[PDB]
RNA sequence: UCGAUGUCGGCUCGUCGCAUCCUGGGGCUGAAGAAGGUCCCAAGGGUUGGGCUGUUCGCCCAUUAAAGCGGCACGCGAGCU
RNA sequence: CGAAUGCCGGCAUGAGUAACGAUAAAGAGGGUGAGAAUCCCUCUCGCCGUAAGCCCAAGGGUUCCUACGCAAUGGUCGUCAGCGUAGGGUUAGGCGGGACCUAAGGUGAAGCCGAAAGGCGUAGCCGAAGGGCAGCCGGUUAAUAUUCCGGCCCUUCCCGCAGGUGCGAUGGGGGGACGCUCUAGGCUAGGGGGACCGGAGCCAUGGACGAGCCCGGCCAGAAGCGCAGGGUGGGAGGUAGGCAAAUCCGCCUCCCAACAAGCUCUGCGUGGUGGGGAAGCCCGGGUGACAACCCCCCGAAGCCAGGGAGCCAAGAAAAGCCUCUAAGCACAACCUGCGGGAACCCGUACCGCAAACCGACACAGGUGGGCGGGUGCAAGAGCACUCAGGCGCGCGGGAGAACCCUCGCCAAGGAACUCUGCAAGUUGGCCCCGUAACUUCGGGAGAAGGGGUGCUCCCUGGGGUGAUGAGCCCCGGGGAGCCGCAGUGAACAGGCUCUGGCGACUGUUUACCAAAAACACAGCUCUCUGCGAACUCGUAAGAGGAGGUAUAGGGAGCGACGCUUGCCCGGUGCCGGAAGGUCAAGGGGAGGGGUGCAAGCCCCGAACCGAAGCCCCGGUGAACGGCGGCCGUAACUAUAACGGUCCUAAGGUAGCGAAAUUCCUUGUCGGGUAAGUUCCGACCUGCACGAAAAGCGUAACGACCGGAGCGCUGUCUCGGCGAGGGACCCGGUGAAAUUGAACUGGCCGUGAAGAUGCGGCCUACCCGUGGCAGGACGAAAAGACCCCGUGGAGCUUUACUGCAGC
RNA sequence: CGAGCUAGCCCUGGCCAGGGUGAAGCUGGGGUGAGACCCAGUGGAGGCCCGAACCGGUGGGGGAUGCAAACCCCUCGGAUG
RNA sequence: GUGGUUCGUGGAGCCAUGGGGGAAUCUGGGCGGACCACCGCCUAAGGCUAAGUACUCCGGGUGACCGAUAGCGCACCAGUA
RNA sequence: AAUGUUCA
RNA sequence: CGCGGGGUGGAGCAGCCUGGUAGCUCGUCGGGCUCAUAACCCGAAGGUCGUCGGUUCAAAUCCGGCCCCCGCAACCA
RNA sequence: CCGAGGGUAGGGCCCGUGACUGGGGCGAAGUCGUAACAAGGUAGCUGUACCGGAAGGUGCGGCUGGA
RNA sequence: GUGGGAGAGGGUGGUGGAAUUCCCGGAGUAGCGGUGAAAUGCGCAGAUACCGGGAGGAACGCCGAUGGCGAAGGCAGCCACCUGGUCCACCCGUGACGCUGAGGCGCGAAAGCGUGGGGAGCAAACCGGAUUAGAUACCCGGGUAGUCCACGCCCUAAACG
């Protein structure tokens, strides 16, 4: 049946961004902790 | 009058509507700057503020005049009396011999054909406004102002209608629909005659929808709801109240006056 | 027994106890006969179909030699409902 | 370290067991190869066919094509593959996006607010399956094509040039521009026939050389040309409006003219001409060919489109586009021609109802748009069969036990089954007869109960298209006649009625145990709210309410409609009371105290004047709410209209009543039944109905709950046979919970009170397989209930204490 | 951090085979002093009826280490609101 | 009113503040724990100022620190799969 | 300021 | 079995709590008005205060054992 | 073909009966009050509306068969 | 037909003042009111009484009659408009056209009913105070529907001469 995850491009780069992250200060704080920890990816990679 | 319907089906059997020939000769609204996208929108800036509203047939705003010392001594005939999705009353599309065109809430009597005119000079008569101060103690009036240049803002309800009970002072004593008697400066406006379409407060919806194509949704009971929702909700199996009358947010409901006790808006009120 | 022993009734499958409801023997009788009553021995085998109620239980209807009582975790939900 | 349902890892047990994932289905012959049920080819066979076939979006990102390959992945196999390695492959002025427009919304110069972070927000900017915009028919590749190529037809810009005109905005106006339901006339797509046109061929098996059988009979196409429509009055003067800048709009005034004309703009044929071109047969290609390429009929939901009619709930924006003038500039400049030139960026493979997307899986689930042929059935997108095209579902082979699942049938009976007709049967389409109470006059109605239904031949009426006439289709009407058990001969396809309860009705709901008598609902009443409304969100600014104004908006309860909705303001709440009582700061300082040699400086502090609140006074019930007891009494008895007395704020009215409410209770009569703890009707000591937490009713409605009947049935007496899929056997692959270790029997006792394991006695060769569930206090979940913990949460209030708010 | 599930609302698009019933209007006839009104005919209304797509989830059975952490078969409700 | 301090209203000063009233310039003005009086301390309502002090991403040196279930989550292509 | 047993 | 309420002339209610007094209304009795009855006027009688014990000096009254009475609660499963 | 009848199914009229229920007629001396007839001691009557053990009472209007 | 007359005949619109009640202002003080007598109730929160300003609803004094009008129910301030009947006179017109009236249709006080309005006084029900043995009544103090309008119903009567 109709599952959780309906995979929209647009709609998770509007969302989890990297300049949507940055908008708010806590996304400029995520963007940190993450850039901070290591991650190879700060943002969902995705591409159009 | 009022279109009752025969009873093929129910909901319907009680559903009446209104007449519409006093509008006729005009259903297209008078596009020329007249209308404008209207949004709609049960909340403000992403909460639901007023309960139940939303839905209901697509929507355009007839702007119409609600301050007529524009063209003071302009005269103007009136073109057509059309309908207006956004009022209980009915509108008048009217020709200025400026040729500016304009909008006005149709009041009763008025007809396609005949003239009208705003200002101290103009002849009381229907659809002409004036000042409080220069009309006749004891005729009925709408579309009266509150306070000067302020524009319209009492009797614009289908029907409605303010009669002048006599002047005092720079003020003149107004019995406003709701039946209250307020003191009200002499130079606001105000169209003599009644509101029009007092037939009005008699169509009977007559289904759940239709309730619903006036973009009122369902209205919930408090007792209905759990202690949580409202304080009426709660107890096993059907209650009274079991508190004094109350709103979801606590106050009392029943009898309870609201408006502010300090309010420098008294002193002109009495009623 | 609460780091769990599924609780009523029914259905299905029974088995046992016997303080015996039938059917076998038997002594009294206020036993003439045909009947019955009460106690004695004896379960080998029997111990119906419906109406009402979730009922167990009952109360009815129509029968019957009789339509017995009770134990098995008020037998039986890794068998069903 | 031996235990912590400990942590991590490894390996066991169950076990060669369950299972191998839709019961659409397979067989064989050839190949290939080390090896093939499983790969390739062929021939049979079966399944889908509003698809199980095509095309597009989303998402997926190479899976696409070719050559090699098989460890692992494909629940078996594998030579095969969506798998491994490698190499190819995606071409655009016109398709879709961007160098266009705006929607909700987002952002956000100004501007407002906020401890900071940040919140509103004007212009502007961003934002699209909406607006706007120039591409058709074929042909090619292993793989792309509206992209490359062919033919035909367009679009912008730039230059030169000839010929035109007051040219000219981010400004003005027009326009773009809009609903739902119902529809006319033409068309087109699509489809069906043809005695006509073209064709290789075929006479089988008893017959047929046949007006036979079989195949196919189109696509695109400028200008002009027709045929359908859509748009549209022309004039001439004034003008207080278009934040007047206009000869453009808009307003008045007046010659003519109008179910039109002309002028415009589409659609459709037609068109120079280009293109396509079966079946069959021979190896995707050839041949079929210089293939013919015509005529009727049906005909859209599509086109003409901004067509028309009706209705109330009254149906986006902006740009392009016309037009108007402003500065300006008139050498500019726009406009029309005509040739030359210029024409960027991104996407384009493949999957795409699924093995490539979302579900951990090559998962019987989920996923928006378009096409979706033919015959038959009243119609249809339905059902049955079938084209094109695609499949046979990634384990098989046998055996024909119980048992289970899905399915067919049954003597006689026909609800006796059972909590309950649960389930299954019956009925089923259409045409015609013909239909009751009751009702709100619509309905109840498909009431019920019946008859007809196939094919053959004859006569006969209207229509549409033609042309009036033949063909071709569309509706019919009447006679005879034939065959079966049976004619909607298969598939789709109501069982009916009577009487209660609840809610009026359509509708909503607990996604995943409740679809209901619950919620909502039209409608009734109460109450608040004069607009900077009340109310809601927010610290605020600000916003919703509402570009609304009590015929309006908020809160509450009741819940269509009908007849109605009584008494009690004691307490509680709310509304009203400029008096008094009390009352905080603050004002006021009689009087008193600490110090100084003092002037002083400090402290207390009474009268009295001091809000709201509470007190007090009064109102108020569709406001929280409440709405009695005990004695006696009639000329038989019974009973009590009547009387006494106590208490109250007042003592329950109409109506209903053993009820969705009645404990005693299966109340008592009556009805129904052979029998009725249920049901219906009555009664009324109503444990404990009762009037908007409404009372009593009500036609219609209901996958709601109860009681009866008729019909009909394996639900039952009572079980029997049969079918398919498992189970069983062989070959391939091969799990799980659980598990202290086990060499794991019965009885009567015993024991922590329910023993394979102690005692006694009694049976008992060792080991499996197919079955059944009594025990292993079997498994699974550190019992939900219960109690406990000075554990936790959600909820309430006249619990305490705070805070928001007022 | 989340409204790529679900709930509500806002903007913009799309969709709903085929049957049945036959309201108001109109038109003609009848009626009357004029009306009301009554007939036929046309017309095509409705949180109307049947029933696919589509949206659901009523009863039963199957399933329960599943095809599936809600599925399947029969049945059933809506289907111009 | 509050805040700070050991100071929780306390005899509660001092140092800070939102609100109200509101001076003086050395005969000025604050403090020495209510308040007075003496005695004594200090000069508010402007600003700057090394060093001693804190930490360890980074380089080095040591260790009665670990030795691949340890030691950082990573000794290995780990903030990866 | 209620009332007034029956048949004559 | 539990909580606590009521027992008084003939009727219905007081008085108990802060023991010494039984009070009200009704009726029943006699006497009046009437013609007579009712209403009314006049004036009286009437109570082991459910019962059986000890507290007191004294018990309707304080205390306990029953006895009819009246209500309320009886649950979780 | 018709056809007496027979069956099945739905209607219409009438008679009998029915727990129970509503009011009526009738029966020498039961119970409660006293509405009407004399201002019947609140003029009566009446249609209609609510209420009440009962006759009745009151509102609104009409009557004179009252003043 | 012509020419005159009288009338609260009917409908619609407008309007007048007295009076009752309420609101505001001013003044003023211990009672008011009610009855058979009282009480409930109203009033020291400033009532009654009197003055001034205002809202509003209903009804029409004097004229007024023993009167007029209509078919009946019924109809009373004044203005206008719309309109029904009726009488007199002239002797002109038509030329028996007449009368009644089963049924039909129209009207039809009051009460009552629906939809919306309106609400001063009055006032069923209803609550109080008395009076009474009782008093579900007469009396008194309050009070709702109703009375009032518009529209649609109801169609009865001592609709009586
Ligand atoms: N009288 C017959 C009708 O019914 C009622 O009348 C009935 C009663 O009023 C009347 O009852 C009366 C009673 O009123 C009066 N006060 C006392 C008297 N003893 C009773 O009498 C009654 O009962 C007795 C037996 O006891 C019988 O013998 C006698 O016939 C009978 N009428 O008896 C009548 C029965 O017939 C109406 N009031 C009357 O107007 C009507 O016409
Ligand atoms: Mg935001
Ligand atoms: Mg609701
Ligand atoms: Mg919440
Ligand atoms: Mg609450
Ligand atoms: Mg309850
Ligand atoms: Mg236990
Ligand atoms: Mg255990
Ligand atoms: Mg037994
Ligand atoms: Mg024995
Ligand atoms: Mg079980
Ligand atoms: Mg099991
Ligand atoms: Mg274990
Ligand atoms: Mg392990
Ligand atoms: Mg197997
Ligand atoms: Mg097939
Ligand atoms: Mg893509
Ligand atoms: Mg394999
Ligand atoms: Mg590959
Ligand atoms: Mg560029
Ligand atoms: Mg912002
Ligand atoms: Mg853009
Ligand atoms: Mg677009
Ligand atoms: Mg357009
Ligand atoms: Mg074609
Ligand atoms: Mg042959
Ligand atoms: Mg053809
Ligand atoms: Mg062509
Ligand atoms: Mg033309
Ligand atoms: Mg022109
Ligand atoms: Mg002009
Ligand atoms: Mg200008
Ligand atoms: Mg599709
Ligand atoms: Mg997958
Ligand atoms: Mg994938
Ligand atoms: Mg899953
Ligand atoms: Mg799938
Ligand atoms: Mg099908
Ligand atoms: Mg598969
Ligand atoms: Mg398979
Ligand atoms: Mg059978
Ligand atoms: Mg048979
Ligand atoms: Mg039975
Ligand atoms: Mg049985
Ligand atoms: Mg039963
Ligand atoms: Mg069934
Ligand atoms: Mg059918
Ligand atoms: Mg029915
Ligand atoms: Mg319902
Ligand atoms: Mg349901
Ligand atoms: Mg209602
Ligand atoms: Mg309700
Ligand atoms: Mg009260
Ligand atoms: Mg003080
Ligand atoms: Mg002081
Ligand atoms: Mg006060
Ligand atoms: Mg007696
Ligand atoms: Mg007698
Ligand atoms: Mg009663
Ligand atoms: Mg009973
Ligand atoms: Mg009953
Ligand atoms: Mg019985
Ligand atoms: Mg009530
Ligand atoms: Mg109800
Ligand atoms: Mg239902
Ligand atoms: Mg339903
Ligand atoms: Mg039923
Ligand atoms: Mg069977
Ligand atoms: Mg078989
Ligand atoms: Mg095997
Ligand atoms: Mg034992
Ligand atoms: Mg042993
Ligand atoms: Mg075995
Ligand atoms: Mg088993
Ligand atoms: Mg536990
Ligand atoms: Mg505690
Ligand atoms: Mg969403
Ligand atoms: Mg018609
Ligand atoms: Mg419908
Ligand atoms: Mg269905
Ligand atoms: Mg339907
Ligand atoms: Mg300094
Ligand atoms: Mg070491
Ligand atoms: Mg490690
Ligand atoms: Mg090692
Ligand atoms: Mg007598
Ligand atoms: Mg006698
Ligand atoms: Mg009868
Ligand atoms: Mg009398
Ligand atoms: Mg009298
Ligand atoms: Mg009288
Ligand atoms: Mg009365
Ligand atoms: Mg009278
Ligand atoms: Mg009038
Ligand atoms: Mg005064
Ligand atoms: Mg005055
Ligand atoms: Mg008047
Ligand atoms: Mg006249
Ligand atoms: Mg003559
Ligand atoms: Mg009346
Ligand atoms: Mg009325
Ligand atoms: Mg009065
Ligand atoms: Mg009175
Ligand atoms: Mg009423
Ligand atoms: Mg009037
Ligand atoms: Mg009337
Ligand atoms: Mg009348």
């Amino acid at each position: 049946m109709k599952r959780t995850w309906q995979p929209n491009r647009r709609k998770r780069a509007k969302t989890h961004g990297f300049r949507a992250r940055m908008r708010t200060p806590g996304g400029r704080k995520v963007l940190k902790r993450r850039r901070q920890k290591g991650r190879w990816r700060l943002t969902p990679a995705v591409r159009k | 009058a009022v279109k009752k319907f025969k009873p093929y089906t129910p909901s319907r059997r009680f559903m009446t509507v209104a007449d519409f020939s006093e509008i006729t000769k005009t259903e297209p609204e008078k596009s020329l700057v007249k209308p404008l996208k209207k949004t709609g929108g049960r909340n403000n800036q992403g909460r639901i503020t007023v309960r139940f509203r939303g839905g209901g047939h697509k929507r355009l705003y007839r702007i119409i005049d609600f301050k007529r010392w524009d063209k003071v001594g302009i005269p103007a005939k009136v073109a057509a009396i059309e309908y207006d999705p956004n009022r209980s009353a009915r509108i008048a599309l009217l020709h200025y011999v400026d040729g500016e065109k304009r909008y006005i809430i149709a009041p009763d009597g008025l007809q396609v054909g005949q003239q009208v005119v705003a200002g101290p000079d103009a002849p009381i008569q229907v659809g002409n406004a004036l000042p409080l101060r220069f009309i006749p103690v004891g005729t009925v009036v709408h579309a009266v102002e509150l306070e000067p240049k302020k524009g319209a803002k009492l009797a614009r309800a289908a029907g409605t209608s303010a009669q002048i009970q006599g002047r005092e002072g720079d003020y003149v004593i107004l019995r406003l629909p709701s039946g209250e008697l307020r003191k009200v400066h002499g130079e606001c406006y105000a169209t003599v005659g009644a509101v029009g379409n007092a037939d009005h407060k008699n169509i009977v919806l007559g289904k759940a929808g239709r309730s619903r194509w006036l973009g009122r949704r369902p209205h919930v009971r408090g007792a209905a709801m759990n202690p949580v929702d409202h304080p009426h909700g709660g107890g096993e199996g059907r209650a009274p109240r079991g508190r004094p009358p109350a709103s979801p947010w606590g106050w009392q409901t029943k009898g309870l006056k609201t408006r502010k006790r300090r309010k420098p808006s008294s002193r002109f009120i009495i009623a």
